[PDB]
């Protein structure tokens, strides 16, 4: 239970795979409308999980932080640059271009798709090492995504909110800042000035 | 008198004595503290 | 039990069965029996806690009789540089009463319901009453008999009685509550709150 | 400065507006003798212009170029006195007096007339009730919770 003492709602009996029960607002009351529910959830989980470590990483090499990566482009005849080297086609028409048909092409494709239990675990293709082999251990998977993924959104929201208390700032900038002095370099100072 | 003391528990008695009251309690704040725009405390 | 004012009736709803029960009720707030079940937890946190507050403000200040310590007034205490900023501390404090209050609360809704110790299972609070959590609260094992609860309410009013005086002298008087005392007790039929 | 705005005690209108009120008052005084009982009253009304000017110049009011205070009503702490103190004492006062109607409306609501009961006041019942409302927040709360506040 995500709050012991508390009742469950009904259509959270507890065998869906990461089900405490979470839902104040009741927005799972539908049918319908549960079950897209997840397949959004997992989508979202599955891309903040990948985000994670493409801000770390580059900021730990000192390629500069994720927010400073964008900065040129929104200069007149801004080139890209991966790994300090500037890439020949980082031009911002032909980087737009490319990104949106190759994006349309396979997000269409599994909006095509009708099994709703393929539009979560699709299953086939996609594993290609066989760890569905299991029933067994795929529920102890199931739930090891599910449980990772919500802490990489909420990792994903940090990163975002400490963006705009310190401007111009990376999260490992902001690690370092807080180690050095803890006990005045936190939150509190922000809350109440 | 029982019937003396209904009558003075009608309407417009009670009401005008109500507003006699609160008027003269009105008339003695505002003779205490006037010109008030502004609550300073 | 006793009448707060002689010739007067008791309420319908305060049947005697609760500790402290005197029937003072003029305004009727606790007709609904929901209402009184929650304001009896209130009355219980609130004097609990203005009881560790009088204590804390009171004390403190009794050193300059005896001389013992140099400690500034409960009014000033709050100026002082410390060893952590007063936001840091704030949400530290913020942060650990949010949970200790939301597993307090759980058990007004749910008697029952939070007794077992969410990390360690195998530790549990023994069954008691809604106000009253007993276990590991209670290590002397003090029986509570219906008397020390009755005892227990009526320090908690005197003490909120306390404070609420307290905080109202110093807003007139502008001094400390026990200097407040000493200065009565110097001239009595001067020192008044009739100034004159 | 608030919407260029500038604070009385600074405002040469205000000033300007304050010698002309007591110019005038004070040439009404000059047709009586000064024993005479209308010559107190003109030294009365000149001595309380005064102070009410002061006691405008000391509260931190703000003046526009008319040299005549402003209200300030957008929730600044600088102004609160203006709109946010007398605004909550007055919803208190309301809600004390709509609470004691409604309660005294509820207790007469099962007798066999109710209607004479409108007319003619129960005037001990009323004068039972007209303590009761000075804790009205709190039984409107605990009524709309209990959900007792609205009519089924
Ligand atoms: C209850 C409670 C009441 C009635 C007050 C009231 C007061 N505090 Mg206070 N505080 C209270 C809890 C707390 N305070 C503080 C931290 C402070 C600080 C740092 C200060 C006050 C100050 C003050 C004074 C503001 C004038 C006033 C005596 C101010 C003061 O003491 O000025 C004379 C002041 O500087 N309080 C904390 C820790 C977060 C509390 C819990
Ligand atoms: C956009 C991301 C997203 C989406 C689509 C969902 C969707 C869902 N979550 Mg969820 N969750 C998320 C982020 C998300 N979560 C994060 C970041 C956390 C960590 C705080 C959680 C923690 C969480 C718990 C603990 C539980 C759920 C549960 C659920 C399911 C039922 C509740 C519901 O109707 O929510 C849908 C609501 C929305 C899409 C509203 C979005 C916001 C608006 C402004 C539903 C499939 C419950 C469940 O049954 O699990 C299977 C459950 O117990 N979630
Ligand atoms: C899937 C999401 C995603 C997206 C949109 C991006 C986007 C970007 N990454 Mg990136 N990255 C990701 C995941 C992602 N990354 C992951 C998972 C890793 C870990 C292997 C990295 C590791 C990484 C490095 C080491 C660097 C980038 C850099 C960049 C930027 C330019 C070059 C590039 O890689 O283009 C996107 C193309 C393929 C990912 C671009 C903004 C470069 C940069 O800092 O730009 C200035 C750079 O040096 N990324
Ligand atoms: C000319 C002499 C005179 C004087 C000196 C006063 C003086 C006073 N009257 Mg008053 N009054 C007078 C004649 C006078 N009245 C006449 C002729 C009438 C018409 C019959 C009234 C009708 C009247 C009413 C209806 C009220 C007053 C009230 C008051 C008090 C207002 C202060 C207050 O509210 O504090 C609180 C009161 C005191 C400190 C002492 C009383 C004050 C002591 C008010 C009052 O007493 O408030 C409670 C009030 O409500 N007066
Ligand atoms: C909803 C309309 C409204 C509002 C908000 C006010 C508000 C106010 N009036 Mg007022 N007034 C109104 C209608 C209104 N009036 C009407 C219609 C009349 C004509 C009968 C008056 C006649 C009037 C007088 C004669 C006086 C006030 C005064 C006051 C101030 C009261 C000071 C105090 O302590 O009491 C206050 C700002 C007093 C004041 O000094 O204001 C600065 C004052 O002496 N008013
Ligand atoms: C309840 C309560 C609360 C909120 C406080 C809060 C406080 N006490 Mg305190 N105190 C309490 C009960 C309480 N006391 C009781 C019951 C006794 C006995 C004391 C005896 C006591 C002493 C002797 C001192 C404090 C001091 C302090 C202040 C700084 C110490 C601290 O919290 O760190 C702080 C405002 C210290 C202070 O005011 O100076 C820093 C101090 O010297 N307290
Ligand atoms: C003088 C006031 C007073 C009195 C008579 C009591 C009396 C009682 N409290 Mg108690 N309590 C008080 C103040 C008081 N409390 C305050 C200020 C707090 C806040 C910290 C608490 C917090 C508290 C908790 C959390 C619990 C009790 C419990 C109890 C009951 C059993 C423990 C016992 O007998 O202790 C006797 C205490 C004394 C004789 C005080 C001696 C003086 C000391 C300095 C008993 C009825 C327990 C209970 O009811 O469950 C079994 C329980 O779980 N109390
Ligand atoms: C247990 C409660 C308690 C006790 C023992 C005291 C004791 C004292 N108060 Mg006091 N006071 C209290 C509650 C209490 N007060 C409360 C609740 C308030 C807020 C209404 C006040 C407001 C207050 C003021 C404004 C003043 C005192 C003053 C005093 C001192 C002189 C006595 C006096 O003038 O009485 C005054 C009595 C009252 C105002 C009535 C309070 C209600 C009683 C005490 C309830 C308890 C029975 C004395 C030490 C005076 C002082 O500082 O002396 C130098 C002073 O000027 N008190
Ligand atoms: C805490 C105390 C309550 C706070 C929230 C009060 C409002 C009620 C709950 C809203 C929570 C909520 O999401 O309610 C959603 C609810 C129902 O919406 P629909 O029927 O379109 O969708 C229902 C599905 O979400 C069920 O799965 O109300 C609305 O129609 C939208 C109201 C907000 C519209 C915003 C945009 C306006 C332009
Ligand atoms: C908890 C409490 C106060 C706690 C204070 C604390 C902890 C203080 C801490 C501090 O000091 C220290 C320790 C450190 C100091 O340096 C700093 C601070 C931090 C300041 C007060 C409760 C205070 C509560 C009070 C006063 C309640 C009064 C209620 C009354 C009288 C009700 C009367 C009625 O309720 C009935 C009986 C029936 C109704 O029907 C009829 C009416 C008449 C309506």
């Amino acid at each position: 239970h995500w709050m012991p003492g508390e009742p469950r709602p009904a259509y959270l009996d507890g065998s869906a795979p990461g089900d405490f029960g979470f839902d104040p607002l009741g927005l799972g009351e539908v049918p319908a409308n549960l079950e897209r529910y997840k397949e959004s959830e997992l989508i979202h989980c599955r891309w903040a999980m990948l985000a994670v470590p493409g801000i770390l990483v580059p900021e730990a090499l000192g390629y500069g932080n994720w927010v400073k990566a964008q900065e040129w482009a929104a200069l007149p005849g801004g080139q890209a640059t991966y790994l300090g080297n500037p890439v020949p086609w980082g031009t911002l028409p032909t980087i737009l271009a490319i990104e949106f048909l190759a994006i349309a092409f396979v997000e269409h494709q599994r909006s095509m798709e009708k099994d709703p239990e393929k539009k979560k675990y699709p299953g086939g293709a996609f594993d290609p090492l066989g760890y569905s082999k299991d029933p067994k251990k795929l529920e102890e998977l199931k739930v090891k995504e599910i449980k990772n993924g919500r802490l990489a959104l909420l990792a994903f929201v940090g990163f975002c909110v400490q963006q705009s208390a310190y401007p111009g700032t990376g999260p490992l900038e902001n690690l370092a800042t807080h180690l050095a002095d803890p006990w005045h370099n936190n939150i509190g100072d922000i809350v109440i000035p | 008198m029982r019937d003396l003391k209904t009558y003075l528990s009608v309407a417009p008695v009670l009401s005008t004595l109500w507003f006699g009251s609160l008027a003269g309690l009105l008339i003695e704040i505002n003779r205490l503290f006037p010109d008030a725009l502004t609550f300073p405390f | 039990k006793g009448e707060w004012l002689p010739g007067l009736a008791s309420p319908d709803y305060l049947t005697g069965s609760l500790a402290g029960d005197n029937g003072f009720d003029p305004l009727g707030l606790a007709e609904d029996p929901e209402n009184l079940k929650w304001f009896v937890q209130a009355e219980l946190v609130n004097g609990r806690w203005a009881m560790l507050g009088v204590a804390g403000m009171l004390l403190p200040e009794v050193f300059t009789k005896i001389g013992i310590i140099n400690v500034p007034e409960w009014y000033d205490a709050g100026k002082e540089q410390y060893f952590a900023s007063s936001s840091t501390l704030f949400v530290i404090e913020f942060i650990l009463f949010h949970y200790v209050e939301i597993r307090r609360w759980q058990d007004i809704k749910n008697p029952g319901s939070v007794n077992q110790d969410p990390i360690f299972k195998q530790y549990s609070l023994p069954k008691g009453e809604v106000g009253y959590p007993g276990g590991i609260f209670n290590p002397l094992n003090f029986a509570p008999t219906q008397e020390a609860k009755e005892k227990e309410l009526a320090n908690g009013r005197l003490a909120m009685l306390a404070f609420l005086g307290f905080v109202v002298q110093h807003n007139v008087t502008g001094k400390g509550p026990f200097e407040n005392l000493l200065q009565h007790l110097s001239d009595p039929w001067h020192n008044t709150i009739v100034q004159t | 400065d608030i919407s260029g705005l500038t604070p009385c005690k600074d405002s040469k209108q205000f000033a300007k507006r304050e010698k002309q009120q007591i110019k005038k008052l004070e040439s009404s005084l000059k047709l009586y003798a000064p024993e005479s009982a209308p010559a107190l009253a003109l030294n009365a009304q000149i001595e309380k212009t005064k102070r009410r000017f002061d006691n405008y110049g000391k509260y931190g009011l703000l003046c526009g170029s008319d040299g005549l205070p402003h209200l300030i009503v957008n929730g600044d702490q600088r102004h609160w006195g203006e709109f946010i103190t007398p605004g909550i004492l007055f919803l208190y006062i309301a809600g004390w007096i709509g609470w004691v109607g409604r309660s005294y409306l509820i207790a007469i609501s099962g007798e066999k007339k109710p209607a004479m009961k409108e007319i003619i006041i129960d005037v001990p019942l009323a004068s039972r009730i007209i303590f009761r409302g000075f804790i009205w927040p709190v039984a409107a709360y605990r009524e709309f919770l209990n959900g007792d506040l609205i009519a089924k």
